[PDB]
């Protein structure tokens, strides 16, 4: 089960990297995150791997519906390379994609933080296969590099779509559906891993270098 | 049970007593009538069987098949008043005959407590298909399809005559209940081999096994759609209770003469299930179904387990309706365009969107979907056969692959895609054909609902 | 000068990287008049029929039915035992089932042998 | 609310949507400085790592290579 | 029949058939909803060799890191009860040998 | 909600206004109904720019077969507007 | 980590093998050593229900810790100081686990040296 | 309640803990049941009630049906056609009956099982128990007859186990 | 009666109710996806109660309600789960469901 | 897709093709305009430098090195329009395009409400059913006595004619029809 | 007509839920098996006033 959620998130965060559909970019996301939750079965951390599922769900669903409005928004395009820059075309779904995009990474105190860092954490503390790790750091920092793709082709820049824009995000049912959404990515993780007995024994002995393994990797 | 027999021979002179436009009235009033006259049988004991006389006996195995008989009549009658219309009275009446004649031996078969007359009404059972077969075909080919269907019948059941009258010169009664009761082992001998291939052959071949399957494609596709319904869904069933029958007396052979058959009904099953990724032909799709899933029954048969006949009823009867239910489906588009080719008539989805969600329904419980009764009958024969050996998880789930993706693929081929642009004459889903679809398809969840009434004895 | 791209029977070549057509002949292009000739007479043909205001029901296509006919009822007259359909057919109709039958036996007497001596931890098998 | 098309010109853009969004990268921001400054333990560590080289072998109970 | 122009007048726009044509003998194979045999950007025998030679490092590295693991510098946990003997399985009219925990 | 009913008047608007941003053409020169080879003496690789441009703009392709007869702008808008049923 | 190098790359005879380990006697080094004490009853882990594997030498602290968060349920943020003091009790055991870790290696490696030495003087 | 004999489907003394707050906040788990209670309930019960009211207006019984016991297959002449089939429906029926038997012991199994949360390892040792000794019991008896099974074979299964058994004592005895 | 079991259940079984009404005068009106939505908020504000109550006390059960079929030894019956893993995905599924289908009224428009 | 083909493609047209294709796949390389236009610029330099070549066979061996270069150096991910052939939205709405003879089985209640519509539809069918034995009779007359040897159509030249077979393509369903 | 949602679509649904498990399913044995509730040191049993004592006299290591 490790070498086989190993080999998955490496393969698919490889993947996403070089692809030009959000959609296809989006999923192999998703594949890669199937890889780590494997990854966290595998070291006998089946409670990580659930919470991890918990969290996934909300930042994962709102990057996909964010993706979906840019779509519907540029005439069923879904080309980043002629999507341009739509940061301030489209400001509450920037906010939303840049949100889902830093819980994804595990940016400290979000959604994502408390389920990913521990996954790392506790992969990086266990005695398991060397192979499997690397391929686990190396994925973990391929995931930030496509959502840095993801950021980069489809809101900075300049506009690349056709010259009739009919960009408008100003429908009450997405903005309510996106900022529940959000709310939930940025509060969930804090409210349920503060409400749930402990069903782990947690590492509190690590090495700095070793404990701020996930942030370097993301940084890198 | 004369109770229902009486009713068929009186079904026979009210046809032929009939006014010359309401014939298929009263036949299918009628005929409805003695099915829920015949739902009574369900109610059986937990020990022995219903023994109404010295000729005539039910049992948990025979009643759900008796069942199906008498609610596939009218089903047949509806299914066939559509490209009989042009026919005469007296040509109408005598096609009647037959498919009442056909019940009536079926249903006086279903319940035979001797085996001599199980069969002479198991053979009796080829006349009426025989003449149904070569005289209200469509092609040429027919006629030698009833030659097909004829004589690789006889040459498996002429020598099990032989074998009974033997049986019956040895231990003096050929009655199932003195022959379960004084049953002995039968020893390793060539005599005693080739007794046992006697009194299996016939029902091997009715099955069909694999290698002995090439008539059934021509008698399920040159055959009016009664008799493609007559001929999968309970014709083939006869085989499946001829050998859980006769089983009873060929122990301890059987424990080593079922290689040849196990084998021959496993390969074949992924053999026929792979052809049926390649046929042009939409009837000999279905057909090839059928071989597959009666290959799987075999299969229970043969290895002789609880949990395996078990299954096996249940796959029986779930097979007999929805195969009768694919047939009826290809039979509409046939009568609509009149060619059986799949690839002719696509993207009908669109025109016929109820017709659409009947193919859904009847392709997605061919692919044995949860919690449907040709999964559970599946189910236990797969785990009865693991029991058996642990490697036959590989074949069995390999054909589990094989059957979804052909049978999504008719759906693919007939339902999605475009609408071939030259055919202009589909019209509108008739009353008639929904009714036939949904009297196929409610019986089949509400078995689902209450699973035991098809388990058979061994429940 | 670049690196060659060479076709496989799932990965064809493609027409701008034919050197077929790249070398041209008059009765090449005779060829392919005619080619277009039959393919327009039979569009003709058939456009003749689509368009037609009295038509009702299939258009029958003998090319369809020559294909069905050819997989289906041809082929066993132009059937013959040869040696290499001789060897197929025992092959590919033979050896499943003898390869299946080794397998099987083997398991079920090794199984058998091992319930023989009483070692194989059948505790709690009560269904079979 | 009507928003017409523009042809080469940047989108029309209403005043509720620019309200949402940076209210939202706010509370983001807050939300992040507040859990950092009441829960930096999370992040850098809660218990000093000792190392290993500096224990004595007394406490650890090694022979001094002689018995 | 996915090689076949997309952009031509077919009779059969699904398809890409035209009325009258001969059909193939495997048409059913070449649907384009199966079988492709379309040409690819990088040739046949160089994609095989490229994921053959990944599949293969990959499941060797894989077994190198098994034989060679990874695991942090402290001796194995400790549990007080012979190991919980009783907790796992029990067997309390055994009366195990005794597990030590001694401080350090 | 969707994009509005696209009209010939429009068509025709936006095709003029991308052959204007042209630096081969003379904006005055330009008509409607100008021949590409001919009224202002193009090759046939500035027709395969044009198209290329028209492409961009409407957001659809055209095939190869179609674009080579494509030669005034009159023909480039009913073209357009055969494709997207547009009627008025 | 360094002791992956340590053993995989150098002379791996001296390293400490964690499948095989401690492989010198718990008295061996030490004049005496304290047998290491448990405040948990067996019975009251049982009836907490903590795990197979939350039921270590900290147990007494965790049991605590869900005592105080059953009790203050509402207030998800009150029981600070328990799940402090949990985990300052699992970080001594940790830190207990790698003085072990020490103790092993020292130890091989000494005796191994010692040895050496023995029969390097034996030897001449 | 009294549907079901406790001692046949035991169950331990069911202790749980008081409500001890230590915080000052409402309990809203308090609220919602006291909600839940007044507001469905209440309803619940008094239409229980009243139909219990109607059924008692309306009291006929029905009864378990006894049989007899009747000679086995081991005192049936060799061809005695009645003897032997009320033996055999006999054998069946007792064959019902431990099936039955093995669905009381397996029922009771899983109730520990969830019961113990995550002490079932330990303190559902009896139940495993029980199962053990019942399956084995059920093994020996009815495993392996297959389908078209009878009392005959049953009776030459256990022959055969005997035949085993008494050979295995008596080379014992010779050692 | 520990209205665990009841509200657990119902949480599953008002969400099979649009279902039935499908046939009825409302699938064939503009109401339907509206409908559904607000039977899925209403399922999800439900099922905020169970996991208040394991979040509380650390309930968890199984519910063995009907009685499909039993074979010689082996029953079988439908049962539900209804410990953490279940009662904690439930809401989580259903919040994030009812955001996609109110984005999908928006997004399906003209479907 | 309007347009009958011809029996071959011309040198000319094949330059062309390849010219539109390298731009294409240039683009789908150069993500942004500038760069793009820069090395279009470039690629339009390369093309027209070797367009006035006398030598046939020295302009085909250049077309063939450079197909080659193409194929070496083609985009494997190309941009496609999301509508074409290889888009995301290519046959999207073909489930919504219902050929119009099924309007002629609809029962008489349901024809009951847009009565104008079917009576212009009427008036369509009365002029196809009068057009067609003159349109039979045009092709007749035009056709070479070999058979047709392209598959262009010719329009309609009489006072009151209409263009052969013209009923379906007049009557596309719709490029959106519901 | 403006709650009659919650009322056709929460609080029938949950009476007859709540009928079922209270008066059929309930009749049976093990039908819903709750798990054990978690007794600590120093609570008291609501059934038999029973008081568990508390926790061995912490080391307090502080
Ligand atoms: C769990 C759900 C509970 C639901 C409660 C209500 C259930 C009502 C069931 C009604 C009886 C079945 C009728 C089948 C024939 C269709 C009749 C019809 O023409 O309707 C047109 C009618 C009008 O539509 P229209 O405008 O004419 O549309 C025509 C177009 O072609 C457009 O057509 P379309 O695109 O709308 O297509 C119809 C539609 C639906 O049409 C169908 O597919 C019907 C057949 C479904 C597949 C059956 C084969 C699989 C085996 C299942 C066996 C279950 C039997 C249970 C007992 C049933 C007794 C009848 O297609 C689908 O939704 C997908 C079908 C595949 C579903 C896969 C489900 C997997 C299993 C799910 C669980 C099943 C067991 C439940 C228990 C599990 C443990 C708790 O629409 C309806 O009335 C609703 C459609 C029915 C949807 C029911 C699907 C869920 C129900 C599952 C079985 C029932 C379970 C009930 C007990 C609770 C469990
Ligand atoms: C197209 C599909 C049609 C259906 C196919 C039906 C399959 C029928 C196959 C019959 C199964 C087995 C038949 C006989 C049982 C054993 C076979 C034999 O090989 O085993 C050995 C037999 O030994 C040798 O093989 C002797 C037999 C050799 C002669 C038989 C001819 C085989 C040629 C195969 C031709 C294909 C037959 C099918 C024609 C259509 C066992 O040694 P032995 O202990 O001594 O014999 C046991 C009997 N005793 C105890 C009385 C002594
Ligand atoms: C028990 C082991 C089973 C493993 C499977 C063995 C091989 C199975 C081969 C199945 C053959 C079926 C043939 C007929 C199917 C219908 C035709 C068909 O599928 O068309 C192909 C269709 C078109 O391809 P696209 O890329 O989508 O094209 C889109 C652009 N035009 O795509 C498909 O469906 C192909 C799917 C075939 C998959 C075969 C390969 C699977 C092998 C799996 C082995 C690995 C096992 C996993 C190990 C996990 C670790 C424990
Ligand atoms: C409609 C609204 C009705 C409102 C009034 C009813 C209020 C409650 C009335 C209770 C009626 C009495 C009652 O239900 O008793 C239970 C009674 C008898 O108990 P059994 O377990 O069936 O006995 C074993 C033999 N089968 O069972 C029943 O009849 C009710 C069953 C309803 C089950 C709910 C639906 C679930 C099943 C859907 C299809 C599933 C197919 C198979 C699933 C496989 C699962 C492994
Ligand atoms: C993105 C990676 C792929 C890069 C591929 C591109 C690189 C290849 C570029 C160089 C290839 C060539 O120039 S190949 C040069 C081929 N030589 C000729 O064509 C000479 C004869 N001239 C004509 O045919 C016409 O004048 C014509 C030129 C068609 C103009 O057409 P019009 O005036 O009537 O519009």
């Amino acid at each position: 089960t490790l070498c086989l959620g190993a080999i998955t998130t490496l393969f698919t965060a490889l993947c996403a990297i070089t692809q030009n559909d959000i959609k296809k970019i989006v999923a192999f996301s998703t594949s890669s995150q199937l890889g780590l939750m494997m990854v966290t079965i595998g070291i006998n951390q089946p409670h990580l791997a659930f919470l991890h599922i918990c969290m996934h769900a909300f930042f994962k669903a709102m990057l996909f519906m964010c993706s979906g409005s840019i779509i519907h928004s540029l005439n069923d395009e879904q080309d980043i390379r002629k999507m341009g820059g739509l940061y301030k075309a489209m400001p509450f779904t920037t906010t939303a994609l840049i949100i889902g995009s830093l819980a994804l990474t595990g940016m400290p105190y979000l959604t994502g933080f408390y389920s990913k860092d521990l996954i790392i954490e506790a992969v990086n503390m266990s005695y398991t296969n060397a192979w499997a790790l690397l391929m686990t750091l190396i994925a973990t920092s391929l995931t930030a590099a496509y959502s840095t793709r993801i950021i980069f082709f489809a809101f900075l820049g300049k506009p690349r779509f056709p010259p009739l824009v009919l960009i408008n995000e100003n429908n009450p049912l997405l903005i309510n559906s996106i900022k529940r959404l959000l709310i939930g990515s940025i509060f969930a993780g804090f409210i349920i891993s503060n409400n749930i007995p402990p069903m782990t024994v947690p590492n509190t002995t690590m090495p700095l270098y070793m404990k701020m393994t996930a942030l370097i990797v993301t940084i890198m | 049970m004369l109770k229902i027999i009486i009713p068929t021979t009186m079904l026979l002179p009210m046809t032929w007593m009939s006014k010359h436009n309401m014939i298929w009235i009263n036949a299918t009033v009628h005929s409805l009538l003695i099915s829920l006259i015949s739902l009574s049988l369900l109610n059986q004991l937990g020990e022995n069987s219903l023994n109404f006389s010295l000729t005539f006996f039910s049992d948990s195995l025979s009643a759900p098949l008796l069942v199906l008989t008498t609610w596939l009549l009218p089903l047949m009658l509806m299914a066939s008043q559509s490209h009989l219309s042009k026919e005469t009275t007296t040509r109408k009446k005598l096609y009647i005959t037959m498919l009442i004649l056909l019940q009536l031996f079926l249903i006086m078969t279903f319940t035979a407590t001797e085996l001599i007359l199980f069969y002479i009404l198991f053979e009796a059972t080829l006349v009426p298909t025989l003449i149904i077969i070569t005289r209200w075909g469509n092609q040429t080919e027919r006629l030698n399809a009833g030659l097909y269907f004829l004589f690789y019948t006889l040459a498996g059941s002429l020598p099990l005559l032989v074998a009974l009258v033997y049986i019956q010169n040895t231990t003096g009664s050929l009655n199932f209940l003195i022959i379960h009761y004084w049953s002995h082992p039968l020893s390793n001998s060539w005599s005693n081999i080739f007794m046992w291939l006697a009194c299996i052959m016939a029902f091997m071949v009715k099955m069909p096994l694999y290698g002995l399957h090439l008539w059934l494609p021509k008698a399920h596709v040159e055959a009016p759609i009664a008799g493609s319904m007559v001929l999968a869904a309970v014709l083939l069933k006869l085989g499946g209770y001829g050998m859980m029958r006769i089983t009873t007396i060929l122990n301890p052979l059987t424990n080593y003469m079922a290689y040849p058959f196990l084998m021959l009904s496993m390969w074949g099953m992924i053999m026929t299930s792979s052809i049926c990724l390649r046929q042009t032909d939409l009837k000999s799709l279905i057909a090839y179904s059928s071989v597959s899933h009666m290959a799987l029954v075999i299969v229970a048969i043969m290895i002789q387990t609880p949990w395996s006949f078990m299954g096996a009823t249940a796959l029986m009867i779930a097979h007999g309706l929805t195969s009768s239910m694919l047939f009826c489906l290809a039979n509409t588009n046939y009568e609509r365009v009149h060619s059986r080719t799949m690839i002719l008539a696509r993207g009908l989805q669109t025109l016929l969107p109820l017709m659409a969600t009947w193919w859904l329904v009847a392709s997605l419980t061919n692919l044995a979907l949860p919690p449907s009764i040709n999964l559970i009958g599946e189910l236990f024969i797969i785990t009865a056969s693991f029991s058996w050996s642990n490697i036959t998880i590989i074949l069995m789930g390999m054909n589990m692959m094989i059957t979804a993706l052909y049978s999504l693929y008719m759906l693919i081929t007939t339902q999605r895609g475009k609408y071939t642009h030259h055919i202009n004459n589909i019209k509108p889903s008739f009353t008639r054909e929904n009714a036939l679809m949904a009297l196929h398809i409610l019986p089949l969840l509400l078995l689902t609902l209450n699973p035991k009434m098809i388990l058979g004895p061994l429940y | 000068s670049f690196p060659k791209y060479k076709p496989s029977r799932l990965a064809t070549l493609p027409a701008t990287l034919d050197p077929a057509e790249y070398d041209i002949s008059p009765e090449t292009r005779k060829a392919q008049a005619e080619r277009l000739a039959i393919r327009s007479r039979l569009k003709r043909e058939y456009l003749l029929q689509y368009n037609d205001p009295n038509r009702l029901g299939v258009i029958e296509d003998p090319a369809l039915i020559r294909w069905t006919y050819a997989r289906s009822a041809n082929i066993y007259p132009n059937f013959r035992p040869t040696p290499k359909t001789s060897l197929l057919g025992a092959l590919f109709g033979i050896g499943p089932l003898f390869f299946w039958y080794y397998v099987f036996k083997t398991d079920r007497d090794k199984k058998e042998k091992l319930i023989q001596e009483g070692k194989l931890d059948q505790t709690f098998n009560i269904s079979y | 609310v009507h928003i017409e098309p523009r042809y080469r010109q940047f989108p029309q853009l209403t005043r509720s949507q620019l309200i949402q969004a940076e209210f939202f990268s706010a509370t983001m921001w807050f939300w992040i400085l507040w859990r950092f400054w009441h829960d930096s333990d999370a992040v850098l560590g809660h218990f000093p790592y000792p190392d290993p080289s500096q224990w004595t072998d007394e406490e650890l109970g090694i022979l001094p290579d002689d018995e | 029949q996915q090689e076949r122009d997309p952009w031509y007048d077919w009779d059969h726009p699904d398809l890409r058939l035209n009325w009258g044509e001969p059909i193939h003998w495997d048409l059913d194979m070449y649907i384009r909803n199966r079988v492709d045999t379309s040409p690819t950007p990088v040739s046949w025998n160089t994609m095989c060799k490229h994921l053959f030679g990944f599949v293969a490092f990959m499941l060797f590295m894989f077994w190198v890191g098994e034989i060679y693991p990874s695991y942090q510098p402290v001796g194995p946990k400790q549990y007080p009860y012979n190991d919980l003997y009783l907790e796992r399985g029990g067997d309390p009219t055994k009366e195990p040998e005794p597990v030590v925990h001694y401080e350090i | 909600s969707d994009a509005p009913p696209l009209t010939l008047e429009a068509i025709k608007d936006r095709v003029l206004y991308v052959l204007k941003l042209y630096d081969k053409i003379d904006p005055e020169k330009l008509s409607v109904n100008s021949h590409f080879m001919k009224d202002l003496g193009l090759d046939s690789l500035d027709q395969v720019e044009i198209i290329m441009a028209m492409e961009d703009e409407f957001g659809f392709e055209i095939p190869d077969i179609d674009a080579e007869k494509l030669m005034c702008p009159q023909e480039i808008v009913d073209y357009i507007a055969d494709k997207k049923d547009v009627y008025e | 980590g360094a002791h992956l190098a340590r053993r995989y790359l150098g002379d791996a005879s001296k390293e400490p093998d964690p499948l095989r380990m401690p492989t010198f006697p718990p008295d061996y080094g030490f004049p005496e050593r304290k047998e290491r004490e448990m405040v948990a009853t067996q019975q009251e882990m049982n009836d907490a229900q903590l795990m197979l594997q939350q039921r270590d030498y900290c147990a007494h602290y965790l049991i605590q810790l869900l005592k105080c968060k059953r009790d203050s349920f509402p207030n998800f943020l009150a029981c600070k100081h328990e799940q402090h003091d949990w985990d300052y009790c699992e970080h001594l055991d940790y830190v207990k686990r790698m003085k072990e870790f020490e103790r092993e290696r020292r130890l091989l490696q000494r005796k191994k040296r010692r040895e050496q030495r023995e029969a390097e003087m034996a030897r001449g | 309640p009294d549907s079901w004999d406790k001692d046949v489907y035991p169950e331990p003394p069911r202790r749980t803990p008081a409500p001890a707050p230590q915080t000052s906040l409402p309990n809203p788990v308090t609220y919602l049941t006291k909600i839940f209670d007044l507001l469905v309930d209440r309803p619940v019960t008094l239409a229980r009630e009243f139909i219990e009211q109607q059924h008692a207006k309306n009291r006929y019984y029905y009864y378990h049906r006894e049989f007899r016991r009747v000679p086995d297959i081991t005192e049936c002449e060799e061809k005695d056609i009645l003897c032997m089939f009320e033996a055999e429906m006999q054998w069946r029926r007792d064959y019902k009956v431990d099936q039955e038997i093995v669905n009381i012991i397996q029922e009771r199994l899983k109730a520990c099982q969830q019961r113990e949360g995550e002490s079932y390892r330990q303190n559902c040792a009896k139940e495993l128990e029980q199962f053990t000794q019942v399956s084995k019991a059920f093994q020996d008896r009815y495993s392996d007859l297959g389908a078209h099974y009878s009392a005959r074979k049953c009776l030459a299964k256990q022959k055969q186990r005997m035949l085993a058994e008494r050979k295995a004592a008596k080379e014992a005895a010779a050692a | 009666m520990n209205p665990f079991a009841s509200l657990t259940l119902t949480t599953l079984t008002i969400l099979t109710i649009p279902i039935m009404m499908s046939n009825s005068n409302i699938y064939k009106t503009n109401l339907y996806p509206n409908y559904v939505k607000t039977t899925v908020s209403y399922a999800f504000t439900l099922s905020l109660v169970p996991l208040l109550m394991f979040m509380h006390t650390g309930q968890e059960m199984i519910i063995s309600n009907w009685h499909w079929m039993t074979l010689q030894t082996v029953e079988l019956s439908l049962s539900f789960k209804m410990d953490y893993f279940s009662v904690m995905f439930i809401p989580v599924a259903l919040f994030v469901t009812w955001s996609i289908m109110e984005f999908s009224m928006w997004y399906m428009h003209s479907d | 897709a309007f347009s009958a083909p011809a029996a071959y493609l011309t040198h000319q047209q094949k330059v062309l093709r390849l010219y539109k294709r390298a731009l294409r796949h240039l683009e789908s390389w150069c993500v942004h305009r500038d760069k793009y236009r820069y090395f279009a610029c470039l690629m339009r330099a390369r093309f027209d430098e070797h367009k006035n070549e006398k030598d046939m066979v020295k302009a085909t061996q250049l077309l063939r090195q450079a197909e080659e270069e193409f194929w070496y150096g083609q985009h494997p991910q190309p941009y496609i329009f999301p509508e074409s052939p290889g888009g995301t939205s290519y046959e999207r709405y073909e489930c919504y395009k219902v050929p119009e003879w099924c309007l002629d089985d609809w029962h008489p209640s349901e024809k009951a409400m847009y009565p104008d519509y079917f009576a212009k539809r009427e008036q369509w069918k009365r002029l196809r059913r009068e057009s067609w034995e003159r349109e039979v009779k045009q092709l007749q007359e035009e056709t070479p006595p070999g058979g047709p040897r392209t598959e262009a159509l010719p329009p309609a030249r009489k006072e009151g004619d209409l263009p052969p077979l013209w009923w379906h393509i007049v009557t596309r369903p719709r490029e959106r029809p519901m | 007509r403006h709650s009659i949602f919650a009322v056709t679509h929460v609080l029938i649904p949950v009476w007859i839920i709540h009928y079922y498990l209270k008066y059929h399913v309930t009749a049976k044995p093990y039908t819903v098996v709750e798990r054990k509730p978690r007794i600590f040191p120093g609570d008291t049993i609501l059934e038999t006033g029973e008081v568990i004592p508390l926790m061995k006299e912490f080391p307090d290591q502080h």
